């Protein structure tokens, strides 16, 4: 939670309230990127491709 | 032909992807001194 | 930010989910820049998405409550967040992958809030200029503050909506940043009591927005706070008339709470939209560009309540007029004029003295920069606008022109029609004419770019004759051997024997000594990142003194505000094509030299002529080679690439596009010089190298028949010659076979011709074949 | 899309995603850059106020191509539904939104039109295709079919023939004995391999089949010249 | 394709070659400090 800013805690608590389990850092990275004006649908693309190698 | 230049490109793309994360690594470290 | 931040978040992010290889991480980067816009316009329907993520959330209610409250604080990235969340809970899948891999893996605060905002204006104001604060009594007097004090329910409702606490509806003590509660008298009518109910919203709304009134009004919330306090003042005293006059109604016997509902109906609505947006402001802490942005965005919110809207575009035009006064001031005058740090251009004080000994642009790019959180949602699309006419006029101003724009104009806030952008525009392209103009005829860059030609790039051959005649003795010795008054006093002999003294910039030309031989570096630079890095590491540096002829380049000084567009990086590269052109000449000398010397030899010796045929096939085969290099090199690249040069920079909009050009020459003269390919440069230095050698044992050779076993001597003088040719065909038909795999393979069209160059007559063609 | 925009709801998507594109690929085109206003799309129920909505309709878009180049609203007032009675509520909301409407996407189109000519010179495109794709520098085609046949006769495989080395000389040599091919149109043709055949098939009539012309299209004639439209020229 | 494969190539390459020279100057740098 030190990771993630005040602003960055508090989207996290609401992914949360969604149900979204994420790591502080990793929420924390996507934030910055949010903050780059990358789209996110770019952005879900590209979680998209990074998780689907990563069989369970 | 086609697939020759795109794997020269691929191979640049990648020494290029490498040398901008040294180089953001050597900023943030001249930044830390 | 760091211009690779993105691959440090990208790199980070492999590592967290644990992707196997960064092979790939170039492929994510590419897809998140190329669909990454520098502004939000993916206007994303928040309310469909929240709706998907309550219908996907487990806590769907909590969803929804923090979704408003975000909103209400103008919370960043809270729609885009609630996006990403509906497509992570889209895919099913990839939020599995996540979780598993996560697993595995008031009046104190207010007080507080304005000592904080003064210290970092202070921080902020080196120059020591306190900002304003409002006398203590100002705040601790609560008669001034205009909060409720901690036939009759009509009587005390029009107190009520006084803030004044009536007989029979009294306000309750704010509790927090709370809206004021009422207490009505139990003893009352029900209907009565919930019509006093129903109205008293209007005095809780009228508290609410005196509180925030009177909490905004402190310098320390800014200027565009001031004047959104002082515009919501004025709809709270005209409201207060309203009151007065539902009193005087009410004197008269006129007023009925049912007349009264009525009547206040338009003066609820108003009070709550105020309210709102008191509160709205409060929560967000927003200020400058961020409270802009947040009226913008209530504006459009309002686009179905015609008198909210109203309401909203008046507050917003009052609260952008400062910010708009700073961003005027900035793109007429490159002045930032922002006493809180409210506008979206922060200057840093960065010294330009720095720009020619810094390889980056730092005075250039860190003297201003746009602070992301105080650009104005309506001037997001101009700030980068803002910040270059900034930078054109404060540049132009420190080179001492004064830049007013002739099109200055005060800019206010508008909706629909976005005047202020085209204004910015129009702003940033006459500073970016001034400051492009300055660069040209007071920096005069044409003419410096001309001297640079003429020095680095080894225009003025006279000049490079001269300079070499007068130098050679000195440049042979070794570096630590030589002496540096004798290069500068050859240096001024070239420039004063040759047609450059004619050139006022003439004594911009230096001479520099590298400490690295052109070869070794070049090869160091393009092994990093690759292969080679570790192997140029430990190749231990050999320890051959450096010779004045490896390490000589020249530098050119360039004077701000000029020492912009003529840098370090710049002045290197003009170095690395003068040291090139050097380097060809020495060789090419040397092979005249030896020509010479075997034509001396050819005169003293009859019977010797025959033995001398070899040296002078393998001397010739190395002059025409390296006379053919130097061709390529001075009329393919660096002639066409300045001619280049010279028109793009007769193209030039602003100075940066002349500092594109001028990077952009200077990128394909080393491009076209066959500079960037590590292999062939390496063959280019073995064959240079050889036919150094070679000339140095062919001086030796004639020098020593001159000054005169014999028959063992010539033997091996042709054993040796032998062998150097052996070597330097070697080493050109790895050259042109490098050539021709680079122009089949990677299209370099360009190699073709440096092939048909090196064998336009087919010696090695049949070699190359072989 | 609204039942009552049914009938012009694909013209008015068609016409968001077109200025859409226009923005994101050439935003400072003429017609993409004009801050010429666009026509106000509203509701009207009264058939004063429609002719007068219309009215402002035509006068905006005229003065816009010149750049380039009450319902219930009130009481007492009883035309505002005269249209309402007049007409039948989904007729008079399709008159009374579609005019405007149909303004407006007739200036889009007209100012796409115009913008797809002169700036993105789709005309300049086809005439490239023709005097590179369509082989219309006679003197190339026929070196090149010379060329072509010398060495699928002599059976050379496309390692051979096919090598860049080899196709950039034959290119070379086509563009240098054909009058139009110096021409920057031709300069937009590249000579492509599909596949790399072991052996030139004696007599094959397809043998050359691997070889393809492909024709760049940038934003935003990409989306209208699509890959597709280019594998179908190659 | 062709033209526009052999753009990308030179192009990547002239980026690679200009990180290279950057991290070089910046390992210089660093060396020196």
């Amino acid at each position: 939670k030190k990771v993630l800013s005040t602003e960055e805690m508090e989207l996290y608590e609401l992914a949360q309230a969604a149900g979204g389990a994420i790591d502080p850092d990793v929420f924390k990275i996507l934030v910055d990127l949010l903050k780059l004006n990358v789209a996110p649908l770019a952005v879900f693309q590209m979680l998209k491709s990074m998780c689907a190698g990563q069989r369970l | 032909n086609m697939k020759d230049f795109e794997n020269q490109i691929t191979e640049l793309k990648k020494e290029n992807f490498n040398l901008k994360l040294r180089i953001y690594f050597l900023e943030e470290r001249m930044q830390q001194e | 930010m760091s211009e690779f931040r993105i691959h440090h978040d990208v790199n980070e992010l492999l590592s967290l989910l644990r992707v196997h290889g960064g092979d790939g991480a170039e492929v994510y980067i590419d897809l998140l820049q190329k669909n990454r816009t520098p502004y939000v316009t993916t206007t994303v329907s928040a309310h469909s998405a929240k709706v998907k993520i309550a219908e996907f959330s487990r806590t769907p209610e909590d969803f929804l409550k923090k979704y408003d409250e975000l909103k209400s604080k103008n919370t960043r990235n809270l729609d885009p967040l609630v996006y990403l969340l509906s497509k992570l809970t889209e895919d099913k899948e990839t939020l599995q992958y996540l979780q598993q891999n996560a697993k595995e893996r008031t009046l104190q605060q207010s007080l507080e809030l304005k000592r904080k905002m003064l210290r970092d204006k202070q921080n902020k104001k080196n120059s020591g200029q306190h900002l304003p604060i409002f006398p203590a009594w100002v705040y601790e007097r609560p008669a001034l503050i205009g909060d409720f004090l901690i036939s009759a329910v009509v009587e005390d409702l029009l107190y009520v909506l006084v803030g004044v606490d009536g007989r029979y509806v009294s306000a309750q003590p704010l509790a927090g940043r709370q809206s004021r509660t009422f207490l009505v008298d139990p003893n009352l009518d029900l209907s009565i009591r919930e019509l006093v109910h129903r109205i008293l919203p209007v005095a809780a709304s009228y508290s609410a927005v005196t509180r925030f009134i009177e909490e905004k009004s402190s310098f320390e919330y800014g200027q565009v706070n001031h004047a959104l306090a002082a515009a919501m003042r004025t709809l709270v005293k005209e409201h207060l008339i309203l009151v007065s006059q539902l009193e005087q109604l009410h004197r008269q016997g006129l007023l009925s709470l049912q007349k009264l509902w009525f009547y206040i109906q338009p003066a609820m609505r108003t009070m709550d939209i105020l309210a709102s947006l008191a509160t709205s402001v409060d929560k967000g802490e927003c200020l400058g560009g961020s409270t802009l942005s947040l009226l913008h965005d209530r504006s459009f919110s309002y686009t179905g309540d015609s008198q909210a809207q109203e309401l909203c575009l008046y507050l917003t035009k009052a609260a952008s007029a400062p910010y708009f006064e700073v961003l005027e001031k900035w793109i007429y005058r490159g002045i930032i004029h922002d006493p809180y740090s409210e506008f979206m251009v922060e200057e840093h004080e960065l010294r330009k003295e720095r720009i020619q000994e810094d390889y980056n642009d730092k005075y250039w790019d860190q003297r201003y920069t746009i602070v992301q959180q105080q650009i104005p949602s309506f001037l997001q699309k101009m700030a980068d606008k803002i910040l270059s006419t900034g930078k054109y006029l404060n540049v132009v101003r420190e080179c001492g022109h004064d830049v007013t724009c002739p099109v200055a104009k005060e800019i206010i806030y508008t909706l629909k029609e976005r005047a202020y952008v085209e204004q910015i525009e129009k702003a940033f392209n006459y500073a970016s004419k001034v400051l492009l103009d300055f660069l040209m005829e007071e920096k005069e860059l044409v003419a410096h770019l001309r001297s640079i030609k003429r020095y680095f790039l080894m225009d003025q051959g006279d000049f490079f004759v001269h300079f070499m005649d007068l130098a050679e003795e000195e440049l042979r010795k070794p570096v630590e051997d030589i002496t540096p008054p004798r290069l500068e006093a050859l240096l001024e002999l070239a420039l004063r024997m040759s047609t450059a003294n004619t050139d006022p910039f003439k004594d911009d030309l230096k001479i520099d000594l590298m400490p690295h031989d052109l070869i070794t570096q070049l090869l160091r630079v393009l092994a990093i990142e690759t292969k080679q890095e570790k192997a140029m590491a430990h190749a231990d540096p050999t320890e051959l003194a450096l010779s004045g002829l490896e390490a000589f380049s020249f530098d050119y000084i360039v004077k701000w505000p000029l020492s912009l567009i003529i840098n370090r990086k710049a002045l290197t590269r003009y170095q690395m094509l003068f040291r090139h052109m050097f380097y060809c000449k020495h060789v090419e000398r040397q092979l005249c030299s030896v020509w010479i010397s075997n034509k001396t030899a050819k005169q003293h010796s009859l019977h010797s002529a025959q033995w001398f045929a070899g040296a002078f096939t393998l001397r010739q085969r190395m002059l025409n080679f390296v006379q053919n290099i130097q061709y390529y090199m001075m009329f393919e690249v660096m002639e066409p690439t300045w001619h280049i040069l010279e028109k793009n920079l007769k193209s030039a909009s602003n100075i940066d596009d002349v500092l594109g050009h001028h990077t952009g020459f200077l990128d394909t003269c080393l491009k076209d010089c066959m500079l960037t390919n590590p292999e062939l440069l390496k063959v280019f230095s073995k064959l240079m190298s050889v036919c150094v050698m070679f000339t140095n044992c062919m001086q030796k050779f004639t020098q020593s028949m001159k000054l005169d076993d014999t028959v063992q001597l010539v033997s091996g003088f042709e054993a040796t010659i032998n062998k150097f040719d052996k070597n330097f065909s070697a080493h050109l038909l790895d050259l042109l076979a490098r050539l021709s795999i680079y122009s089949t393979s990677d299209c370099e069209h360009g190699m073709a011709s440096v092939i048909s160059r090196l064998d336009f007559n087919g010696f090695y063609t049949e070699r190359l074949e072989r | 899309v609204p039942v009552f925009l049914k009938h012009i709801a694909h013209d008015i998507y068609v016409c968001g995603k077109t200025i859409n594109l226009l923005k994101l690929c050439c935003p400072r085109h003429y017609l993409c850059w004009s801050d010429v206003p666009v026509p106000r799309i509203s509701v009207i129920f009264s058939l004063e106020e429609l002719k007068e909505i219309e009215k402002d309709c035509a006068v905006y878009v005229g003065r816009m191509e010149r750049v380039a180049r009450p319902q219930v609203q009130s009481a007492a007032d009883e035309t505002a539904v005269q249209l309402s009675e007049l007409l039948t509520l989904p007729v008079l909301m399709k008159r009374s939104i579609t005019a405007p409407l149909a303004a407006h996407i007739s200036l889009v189109n007209k100012a796409a039109v115009d913008y797809f000519f002169v700036e993105l010179h789709l005309e300049a495109h086809y005439e490239a295709l023709r005097h590179f794709l369509l082989m219309e520098d006679g003197e190339f085609a026929q070196s090149l079919s010379d060329l072509l046949f010398e060495k699928l006769g002599a059976g050379q495989t496309p390692g051979e023939l096919l090598n860049p080395l080899v196709l950039n000389s034959v290119l070379s040599k086509a563009l240098q004995c054909s009058l139009h091919g110096d021409t920057p149109h031709a300069s937009n043709l590249s000579l492509a391999l599909k596949y790399l055949p072991e052996v030139f098939a004696p007599n094959a009539p397809d043998v050359l089949s691997c070889l393809e012309l492909r024709y760049k299209v940038d934003w935003p004639l990409n989306i209208v010249i699509t890959e597709g439209c280019l594998s179908k020229y190659s």
